[PDB]
């Protein structure tokens, strides 16, 4: 906790929100969030987790930047094509906020290693593209009991779900879903609002409609 | 009757958003095949493995019991991003 | 129209979307969109209109960048504080896509001038914060018959509406609404999907629920 | 009866999401004052000028005719961003 005079000015528009106040902004600073997948969604969500103020973020991805990715991953650029994504992203992110601590992790951890990593944070963001990983995550998160804000998108369709315990893709869709995630994360971290656990919010871009569907164990 | 709704890519392929159908499917899987047998386009749109069923605002197994009055929505699953 | 080999590679994930194809991507390139208000929303929406490929964009805002703005306006930075917003934004945007033509307009036009400007584009984006401006826009757009993708956000609440014819604010909310706008714009520009005209989609962040309400003349 | 729903900041201030009330308001504006007269918090939450009414999925003037069975939602207007 403990905001400086400068943080307190930059974070103002957040601090004055009824129910949030200085307290919320201190929670954010004290948080340690883990983002898995700095691609389409990982890029959208982190840009706002950073600007909002989550003090500590860990980027986890093994891939590198490429041309095609530049149709939607705003954090990356032509000058960074080839470079690994955790690094391209960290650089852009620390430009957005030089106040937070960013740690990049260029790799492909296995179950033993994810598990250790997860237990080290307060919340995880599923920003991946395959059920292999998504399953490890859901597994580790449940074992340590660490909240999971999971999301996905492809073509013109998105989904977002919370756990308290090729095909094309239109650029702005990753933004809708990505910013949804970053919102829910902040909600959990500061105990502000009511989380979207217990359901899946689906977004249909082709028609711009949102549906809510109840989940069952 | 049986308000069968369609969302996202599924509705895209089948060309309709909703369709009332005569009660006659024990399991959700029962309806899954009837509709899929309509054409190659329907076969693919409702292909097994690549579909998700939602019975009356709640997600359900491809077995949930279907009775008259039920509202079943068929949308695909999303991974990626 | 006419994509180069490089555009065709960068825009791929869009081109392969059924119904969009090369045709859509050529429409985008040929479009002339006008964004009014490069603040919280203007920043969110333009980042994806740029990466997606709208060939020509015109930034219209009279204000300058400031600290407080850096909690949510990702396009700006500490190094640009003080500089006008159209310029800070143009620079960041041309980094995202060196292929599009960006024109900044540091000013506060009146009705005569908005009207001339509007009639020069194919679509306008209402990204302002006051009914004075929003009204001029709605007025001019209706007169020339140019589509209006209007949006707004404050505290934890957003809205988006299409026309075919202080209080705090959580950072990620501007992202949800902003990316919604950029989506609908692309939809109109290429005739892809069905637009959200004839209603208001409201987003309640505190609970993560979306409502649709029918509009009347 | 009269399913009066509350959204966003409005629901925030009034502390409830929905409330059934006895039919007795000609205009939407009729209900607007009753509820606002409950307390200072209610007065502000439902203060005139800073409120928007939505009658049965459709937006309406602060005059639309209210009858029994109606669903009125009260949310604030948004400008900014
Ligand atoms: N096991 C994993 N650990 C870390 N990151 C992962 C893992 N599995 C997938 N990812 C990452 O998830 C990201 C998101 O991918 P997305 O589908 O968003 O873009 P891409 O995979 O980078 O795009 P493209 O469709 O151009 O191939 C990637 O950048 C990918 O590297
Ligand atoms: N007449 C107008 N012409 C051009 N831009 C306008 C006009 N009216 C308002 N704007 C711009 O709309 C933008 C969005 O403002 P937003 O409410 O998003 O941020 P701000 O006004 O910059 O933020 P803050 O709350 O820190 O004051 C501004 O950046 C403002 O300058």
């Amino acid at each position: 906790a403990e905001l400086s005079d400068q943080e307190m000015l930059r974070y103002n528009r957040q601090i004055i929100l009824r129910g949030f106040d200085f307290d919320g902004q201190e929670a954010l600073k004290d948080s340690r969030v883990l983002i898995v997948g700095l691609g389409g969604l990982g890029c959208a969500a982190s840009q706002y987790l950073a600007s909002a103020g989550v003090g500590n973020l860990t980027l986890l991805d093994f891939d590198t930047v490429s041309l095609s990715n530049l149709q939607r991953q705003t954090l990356h650029s032509d000058a960074t094509v080839g470079q690994p994504k955790v690094e391209s992203a960290r650089d852009a992110l620390t430009r957005i906020n030089p106040h937070i601590a960013i740690t990049p992790v260029n790799a492909l951890l296995d179950d033993a290693e994810l598990a250790a990593l997860i237990a080290e944070h307060d919340l995880v963001l599923d920003c991946t593209d395959n059920v292999a990983v998504r399953n490890q995550l859901n597994a580790g998160c449940f074992a340590a009991k660490v909240p999971l804000v999971s999301g996905a998108a492809i073509r013109m369709e998105g989904q977002i779900t919370v756990f308290t315990y090729e095909a094309g893709v239109m650029a702005p869709l990753i933004g809708v879903i990505g910013s949804l995630q970053a919102m829910e994360a902040i909600k959990m971290l500061a105990g502000y609002g009511k989380p979207a656990s217990g359901k899946i919010v689906m977004y249909d871009a082709m028609t711009c409609q949102f549906r809510e569907m109840k989940l069952m164990r | 009757m049986i308000k069968v709704l369609f969302f996202a890519q599924v509705r895209e392929l089948v060309g309709t958003d909703a369709t009332e159908v005569a009660a006659d499917f024990p399991t959700v899987e029962a309806l899954r095949q009837h509709m899929a047998a309509q054409s190659d386009r329907w076969a693919l749109a409702l292909e097994d493995g690549k579909l998700l069923a939602a019975v009356n605002q709640t997600l359900v197994s491809f077995d949930h019991p279907l009775t008259d009055g039920d509202e079943v929505a068929f949308f695909p699953p999303v991974t990626g991003g």
